[PDB]
DNA sequence: CGTTAGGCATTAAGCTGAACGCACAAAGGAACAAAATAAACAATACCACCGAAACAAAGAATTAGAATAGTATAACGCTAACAAACATAAATTAG
DNA sequence: CTAATTTATGTTTGTTAGCGTTATACTATTCTAATTCTTTGTTTCGGTGGTATTGTTTATTTTGTTCCTTTGTGCGTTCAGCTTAATGCCTAACG
């Protein structure tokens, strides 16, 4: 069950970025939007995941629940409704 | 014969549970007896305001169930509930459908 | 619980009966290795040997569409 | 024989049947309403706690809750909620 | 001679149907792989609940949709429709992000 | 006569006021404004002088933050000036409308 | 030429040079003429918010005056904490 | 015979004389440092309280403070502060 | 002979006062004895980081006093202290002097 | 305009005559620095030198109370 | 899980003298501010374009779903033993 | 410049890590199903550059307008010590 991962930021694809953009009301999307949006997503996930990891490592636990992700998003001021 | 504290105020939310959560939430050492009655009152009124607009949205959509798309619609369409829940996002809620007028053709 | 299950395809019922066969002939065998061997043998079968299983799966598909015609 | 989840799931349904008898509700929307109830409870109790601390009060009474309601809830929601609350304490004290 | 639409004509219909629909627009498995890729660097060998990755996907889609709304506001303000990465950096800068 | 170029005095005032930490709002008119608005919420509201000084300081900070964001938005749109649409955008993106 | 006096209109007290200075502190090279009234309205609603919160604070304590700590606490809740006026 | 203001004014000056013996300080900057100390104390104690609640711990020990420090303070400030803290508890427990 | 708890850790901030503020701040029912030592340590280090940059700013300005303009300079010029105090404004502090490069003439 | 002015105290009449003195002996002097220096000198005067001014202010106070015996301060908006 | 009858010990309403805080008397240029103006440079209106993004069809390649087994892990309950609150005597310190 | 506020010692107590067990959801595997991502060839249109008009800001001078910093006095507001009723928390019982 040991494994290392790499290059998973290409897994969030460009016609899957275009749908997140066209939900927000965007009518035209340039070509260089994608890597910048992937980096924005990367730093946001890095902040919230580091917060969740510190939350779960304080509890002497080994898995990541959804409640800790909710607390991590609460600490950034983006509260999530729907998980407890 | 004795009657419950939730219906002593004529409400639905349990006064005892909010009293217990105010105690064990570690907000003060003591808590007044009017505090849970007030808090349950404002809570019940608040969820009444949510569910009434949600039912009107779902009946406006010719549906019979409250899915969270209706909750997101009822919250984002309001003015003074949008200020209460402006930062909060809603799971599986979607957005309020509105398109900028300059994007639309003439 | 009300959950509608997916209908079985050819390989699932084939591996079901053949895994029951292997578990009644062989003790002390781990099922992941069983399923590896069953997939290996199913890919070395000729297509002339599989038409009863795919036809039976097609019968389950027509039974499923006749049982739920407005299903999506 | 599982330990039981303490949640506000029954009372949201009771309020819904008081206000909307015909329409049903999902389960995930009930969880959303539970999370919303806990969020608003946390907001109001936190403002009441810090108000009792700013005035050096060791007791949270209904005045602090009323002030916190006037603080958080904007617009007519504030005065509607205060009217509901005072109606509730007058009901609870009259009995 | 096949019939072809115009650029933007299909885009409004897509905007409407995605604003109406409430599902997630990026697949769950690449998000699982990416979350497990990122969370190696803080502590290796973490197990992720499916509900946790789903909650992260919900908040991720919400954050990116809000950021793209602000991006469209800024690109419209500069009298453009095609948004650009400087609009993203601006809308992050004004927001208090960086 | 030798009048300066348009903006050079503005640049010198930019550097002077940014080098300065002074309060740019006179105290008496801000006192009058505060005791005029606050009567609408409640009457007989005297203010401590430190309170109105704090209000003036915080409004100065909030407005210079609003104005640096405004100039960001105006520079982004290829404009040196400031138009009120820039203020609208900077208040909207900050999530204050 | 002759001085003009206008009844009430306290928002107007915040003069036009005292706003050009606020924008010069913000690093602004040019200000159009339509900015002063909008900035006046912005300052007005900001003070309306903070003052209403501080009034509710001092009214909860039954104090007729508005101390500085009440303004600190009113600004803390909007995400803009004041340093220097006591905690 | 005035009642006395409890504040952190002396210890900021002690730290300043430890770190900068020649330069003096104002009074209003000392008030700013007092407000900053109280702000950071409130942030750290609030995160420690909510962490003890999320784990159902009725006792805030140094682990919660350490986790909250790793939460709030970004960059190398986090690990520098943790090293200072563990140095402090090793000093306090060795004596 | 007995020695104080602030210098037991070898610090300046009083352990007893932060212990008392953690008690009376109503954060938990109990509090560990390492909590105030840790909190005073991180606090003293934090104000050391502030005052060192402030003294370097005031000595860089050829002044001998710390006015809050120096504190605002020391906080806004830093990277990881600007994130801690990004929302907080400073009384009589002014701004960090920086002008956009397109406003400046060529 | 009908507005009753406040009566002068000791320091106002003292600074009035001494500021007139300074303005007839010194040109090119700003009045804020004048008043700063006048407050400084009034606080370094001994109390033995001020009794005529406080007594004259007391005469103005008794003249004020004899001129308006039914007077009470009324702040308005 | 929720409510209710009596102590008691803590806590907010009540009250008064005292201390705080603020406005305001004169002054008188200083510093500020409003108003009118020359014009100079910035906003903007318009036009060309070209390459950049949208649209489409095909296939590939990936995810979805399910059965399933192992399986690390997490969430239940006893138990000790340890650490923290509490009652009571110095000390240094500090506003 | 001496009250007061931190520090130390022993006691109770109530919290928590250690341990066992077990369940339970997690991870991996292998199949089909489907669906959707990527390539490649149109095609059409919006960002960007370049020029010209205009409209409005700025910098300045003149002429009011105010302000500012100084101490004592009057009055309204708050606050702190002391009284005193209110009340909420704990226990025992009940449903």
């Amino acid at each position: 069950h040991r494994k290392v991962l790499r290059d998973n930021i290409q897994g969030i694809t460009k016609p899957a970025i275009r749908r997140l953009a066209r939900r927000g009301g965007v009518k035209r999307i340039s070509g260089l939007i994608y890597e910048e949006t992937r980096g924005v997503l990367k730093v946001f996930l890095e902040n919230v995941i580091r917060d969740a990891v510190t939350y779960t490592e304080h509890a002497k636990r080994k898995t990541v629940t959804a409640m800790d992700v909710v607390y991590a998003l609460k600490r950034q001021g983006r509260t999530l409704y729907g998980f407890g | 014969k004795a009657k419950t504290r939730s219906s002593r105020a004529g409400l639905q939310f349990p006064v005892g549970r909010v009293h217990r959560l105010l105690r064990k939430g570690n907000y003060s050492e003591r808590v007044g007896a009017g505090a849970p009655v007030y808090l349950a009152a404002v809570l019940e009124y608040l969820t009444a305001e949510i569910l009434e607009l949600a039912g009107n949205a779902a009946r406006d959509n010719k549906k019979t169930r409250i899915i969270p798309r209706h909750l997101q619609l009822a919250i984002r369409n309001d003015e003074e509930l949008n200020k209460l829940l402006g930062r909060v996002t809603i799971a599986q809620g979607g957005v309020l459908p509105n398109i900028q007028a300059v994007l639309l053709p003439k | 619980s009300g959950h509608i299950k997916r209908p079985m395809n050819a390989f699932m019922v084939w591996s079901k009966i053949e895994r029951r066969k292997i578990m009644e002939q062989s003790p002390d065998m781990h099922n992941a290795e069983i399923s590896k061997r069953l997939g290996k043998r199913w890919k070395m079968l000729k297509d002339s040997e599989k038409i009863p299983f795919i036809r039976e799966a097609e019968r389950l598909r027509l039974k499923h569409m006749a049982d739920y015609p407005d299903y999506k | 024989k599982r330990s039981r989840k303490e949640s506000y799931s029954v009372y949201v349904y009771k309020v819904l049947k008081q206000v909307h008898p015909d329409t049903g509700i999902s389960s995930k929307a009930m969880g959303i309403m539970n999370s919303f109830v806990n969020d608003i409870f946390e907001r109001i109790a936190g403002e009441a706690s810090r108000l009792a601390h700013y005035n050096k009060r060791s007791t949270i009474t209904s005045r602090e809750i009323q002030t916190a309601v006037r603080l958080l809830l904007p617009g007519e929601l504030a005065k509607h909620a205060v009217s509901e609350g005072t109606k509730a304490v007058t009901k609870y004290t009259s009995a | 001679k096949p019939h072809r639409y115009r650029p933007g004509t299909v885009a409004l219909r897509e905007i409407r149907r995605y604003q109406k629909s409430t599902e997630l627009l990026i697949r769950k498995l690449p998000f699982q792989r990416l979350v497990r890729e990122i969370a190696q660097d803080f502590k290796t060998d973490l197990r992720f609940q499916s509900s946790a990755v789903m909650a992260l996907q919900e908040a991720s889609e919400a954050y990116l949709v809000g950021l793209f709304e602000d991006t469209n506001l800024a690109a419209i303000h500069a009298k453009r429709v095609t948004i650009m990465p400087k609009d993203i950096q601006l809308a992050r800068r004004i927001r208090g992000e960086r």
